[PDB]
């Protein structure tokens, strides 16, 4: 309680609520949710076609600098009409806080490639183009980086496996690198730790 | 299910756009098989590059159209450089047998098999 | 046939076939590219060799975690023979020095060797030993190479009489032997007709011969369907080169002849795709300058 | 110099050096995408082969629009 | 046998000349690149044992695979090594290039540097430390000292 509870905050946590409620006011056109959790950091939620107005407006407008970006990320989550959750992740210099600007997208179309008001988000929206399959229109560029060259399957996603379909070994036949369906040498034994007797029964979604 | 699209508004400019690419594709052979030094004649590498446009007869949508030409492309753009190499190009080639058989007799001796 | 030499699963890369190999020779050139097949294929291939270390170290990386294994011998003893074909479902016999050193002469290899490793594997009661000769060995002069390989047919057909004894023509390849010394230039006018025969469709009759049954008794061979003469090819080597330790019984070999034998059955009869000389001649014919 | 004549006949030779032509076969009326079975493929291998030896730049809706070796011939001899 | 005892003279007095230096490659992937950094350092000296650094691979004696082989470095890795002095030799250092370690599953890695090339001496850890690393260097002058070359040369 005193000691080994991590404390919450109170003003801080009251702050971000406030500032979250004036952008979603302020932005009636491109606003679906706006979060706080335990540990207070801003969470807003996005329709995928204002994604350039709202990190313009998150740049400048005077009362939010935010101008340390981070990460992108579009993780991937199966069961939705949505799968792809495109996570920028923002951090201002005069002020001392954190925003996550999450905006959500399906496997096919694309947004709008904020690369023109962000130049960090070049080779993060190169790299998230080459693993997860969100393409990017308006862009200069998309090759392929983490990856090789020939191979494909964007491998983040949930379909792909753990090993990949791929196998490269050497021959003396023809003198170069094969690929070869793969052959792994063990199992890969997958451990089941799916623990019953209700691990938190504060997050219990009605059942259906 | 009113997609925005990609490319095309509808099948022209996708059969025009892989068309194009398969127009590049054709001029695009030689100079990197005189480049990279291969075995292989100019008529075999054409023809595995027409084959695999023969394997994708079924895409339908206009989106996925527009999506395999700009994989085509983006592997245009890595073959116009020399990011790739001998590895990759003998790697589209399956030369190294694995003769893997289809007949279900030879599914059946050699088994353990659908 | 025991446990665990059953097959299993996809092709190559632990895939336990029914055969578990024991090779001699291998440290050189067909040998190397049969175990190359061998590790393809994922089987155990016991190995010896006599020589320094670096060809057994350089086949290693070819099969997969801890298949093949190495041993020694030499030409002279019988207990390192036994000990490699102590335990061996297929065993094949490549061995030959093109030249004469100090002690082995061309005599008695041929004479000597096959003789003991054929008898300790019948004496071992393997199945389908094969061993390997070349294309025209008769009895007729000019030809010691030859003449001591139709000495080597007749003692392996004359101790266990259905191994299969398997003759390919001239074999082109990687590491060539003969074609090198036709790119070996820098005055001589001759004709013989010839024709040599690939080395990977060569050991794909070899494995197709070693795991297809029917197979025994009677012997193969395996020649490339080309049939021309010697100048041509002296002119069609020279203008893919773009140019304009070792005897005469080489110039023996290569102006003997190739001629045919219709009384046994080649590569579409054993079921394998011939493929000309052109390609892979354009591999093999490096080394030249400015022109690539 | 450059009519039809020299234009049709060149076209000629150079659809007989070129591969697949199943048979050689060749028409006025030849109209090889429904009569004569030659894919969408190989037309446009045709059109920009004709580009490569001796045509103009070709763009792609008039390549796409040529279709049998009348047209190849008309073009050829109207813009030249 | 005043031949054979010449044979056995010279091929000791050239196995020694090789097992003398052994001046590698600074190939050095991953954070074994590290452990090669401070196997290059003054508590732990290589230049005692002739191991110098010699950045171009012509003229390197053996390769020292540290760090992760991955399917996108596996062609250099390679084409380096074909290129080389005749004697080569390859110490793999780490148990993420002597057989995958902790990504030995998880696509572009290859599984071991044992599937590209030819591999003499393992020193296995994660990192290996500099001492077993200079015991690896020893272990394989050891197998420089048992070649025997020439007299198989020679009794051939
Ligand atoms: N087209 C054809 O039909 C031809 C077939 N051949 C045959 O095919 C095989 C490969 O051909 P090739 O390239 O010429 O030769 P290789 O160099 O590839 O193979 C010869 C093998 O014989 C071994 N060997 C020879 N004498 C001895 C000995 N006294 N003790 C131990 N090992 C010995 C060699 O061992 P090591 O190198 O370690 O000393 C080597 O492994 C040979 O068996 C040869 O007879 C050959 C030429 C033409
Ligand atoms: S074995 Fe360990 S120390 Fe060496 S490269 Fe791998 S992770 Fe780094």
């Amino acid at each position: 309680t005193r000691p080994t509870v991590r404390p919450r905050n109170d003003v801080a946590h009251k702050q971000l609520s406030a500032f979250g409620e004036y952008v979603a006011e302020i932005l009636p056109k491109y606003v679906q949710q706006v979060q706080v959790s335990c540990f207070s950091e801003l969470e807003i939620c996005i329709h995928p076609d204002g994604v350039i107005p709202v990190l313009t407006f998150l740049r400048d407008h005077s009362n939010a600098q935010f101008k340390s970006l981070a990460d992108l990320t579009a993780v991937d989550i199966p069961t939705r009409q949505n799968r792809f959750e495109i996570v920028y992740n923002l951090l201002s210099l005069r002020f001392n806080s954190r925003i996550r600007v999450k905006t959500y997208t399906d496997e096919l179309t694309p947004v709008e490639s904020s690369v023109s008001v962000y130049k960090a988000a070049n080779w993060y929206e190169r790299e998230i183009w080459d693993m997860f399959g969100v393409f990017f229109a308006n862009h200069p560029d998309l090759r392929r980086i983490l990856t090789d060259y020939g191979f494909e399957g964007h491998p983040f996603r949930k379909d792909f496996p753990l090993s990949g379909y791929v196998e490269l070994r050497y021959d003396d036949e023809v003198k170069r690198v094969v690929a070869e369906p793969v052959e792994l040498a063990q199992e890969f034994r997958k451990f089941d730790l799916n623990s019953p007797w209700e691990a938190f029964p504060a997050y219990r979604q009605p059942p259906e | 299910t009113s997609v925005k699209p990609i490319f095309s508004r509808d099948m022209n400019e996708a059969k025009r756009r892989v068309r194009e690419l398969y127009r590049a594709w054709y001029r695009e052979v030689p100079n990197t098989v005189h480049l990279f030094q291969l075995d292989i004649s100019v008529k075999q590498g054409r023809d595995k590059v027409r084959e695999m446009f023969k394997k994708n007869a079924h895409v339908t949508d206009p989106r996925v159209v527009d999506l395999l030409v700009i994989k085509g492309k983006m592997e245009l753009e890595e073959t116009i450089n020399v990011w790739k190499q001998r590895t990759h190009v003998m790697r589209f080639f399956h030369e190294t047998e694995a003769p893997r058989p289809k007949d279900f007799l030879s599914k059946f001796y050699v088994g353990h098999d659908p | 046939l025991h446990h665990a030499v059953i097959p299993h699963g996809k092709g190559g890369r632990s895939s336990v076939s029914g055969i578990v190999a024991t090779v001699f020779g291998a440290t050189g050139f067909l040998g190397r590219y049969l175990v190359n097949h061998l590790g393809r294929m994922g089987s155990q291939v016991i190995v010896p060799y006599r020589c320094e270390p670096y060809d057994t170290m350089h086949l290693r990386p070819m099969g997969d975690l801890g298949q093949i294994i190495f041993m020694d011998w030499n030409g002279r003893d019988k207990d390192s023979i036994r000990r490699a074909v102590e335990h061996s479902n297929v065993v094949i016999n490549l061995v030959g020095r093109e030249w004469e050193t100090k002690n082995f002469d061309f005599e008695d290899v041929f004479v000597k060797i096959p003789q003991a490793i054929a008898q300790v594997s019948k004496e071992a009661g393997v199945e389908k030993f094969i061993h390997i000769s070349h294309l025209n060995a008769d009895i007729k002069s000019s030809s010691k190479y030859l003449r001591n390989k139709a000495v080597g047919e007749k003692e392996v057909r004359e101790t266990f009489p259905e191994a299969t004894i398997i003759k390919p023509a001239d074999i082109f390849g990687r590491e060539d032997r003969f074609l090198n010394y036709f790119a070996n230039i820098r005055s001589l006018g001759k004709k013989t007709v010839k024709q040599p025969v690939y080395i990977v469709d060569v050991t794909k009759g070899i494995i197709n011969a070693i795991k297809d049954p029917d197979a025994r008794g009677k012997t193969f061979a395996f020649v490339g369907p080309n049939r021309y003469l010697l100048f041509d090819l002296v002119q069609y080597v020279f203008a893919v080169a773009h140019r304009p330790w070792t005897t005469r019984d080489k110039v023996e070999r290569i102006h003997t002849t190739d001629r045919t034998l219709p009384h046994l059955p080649g590569l579409e009869d054993l079921g394998v795709q011939a493929t000309p000389l052109e390609l892979k001649a354009i591999e093999v014919l490096r080394r030249h300058r400015t022109y690539r | 110099p450059l009519t039809l004549e020299g234009i049709k006949d060149r076209v000629l030779y150079v659809l007989k050096l070129y591969d697949k032509i199943d048979p050689e076969k060749l028409s006025v009326n030849s109209h090889f995408m429904k009569d004569l079975g030659l894919d969408s493929l190989d037309q446009v291998e045709i059109i920009m082969a004709m580009e490569d030896e001796f045509g103009f730049e070709i763009p792609d809706i008039d390549a796409e629009k040529l279709m049998c070796p009348q047209e190849i011939v008309d073009y050829i001899a109207d813009k030249k | 046998s005043r031949g054979e005892y010449v044979v056995a003279k010279l091929d000791d007095l050239i196995n020694w000349a090789r097992r003398s230096s052994l001046w590698p490659m600074t190939f050095g992937l991953a954070c074994c690149a590290v452990e090669m950094m401070h196997m290059a350092a003054p508590r732990y000296d290589m230049d005692r044992f002739g191991v110098v650094f010699r950045a171009s691979p012509r003229q390197s004696d053996v390769m020292i695979v540290a760090g992760t082989l991955t399917n996108k470095m596996a062609p250099a890795l390679r084409k380096v090594y074909d290129q080389m002095p005749e004697p080569r030799y390859v110490v793999s250092m780490g148990s993420c290039a002597n057989g995958g370690g902790y990504y030995h599953y998880s696509y572009s890695v290859v599984r071991g540097c044992d599937r590209i090339v030819p591999v003499d001496i393992y020193v296995p850890g994660c990192p290996p430390t500099a001492e077993a690393l200079l015991y690896g260097i020893l272990q394989l002058q050891k197998k420089i000292k048992r070649e025997k070359r020439l007299r198989i040369w020679y009794r051939r």
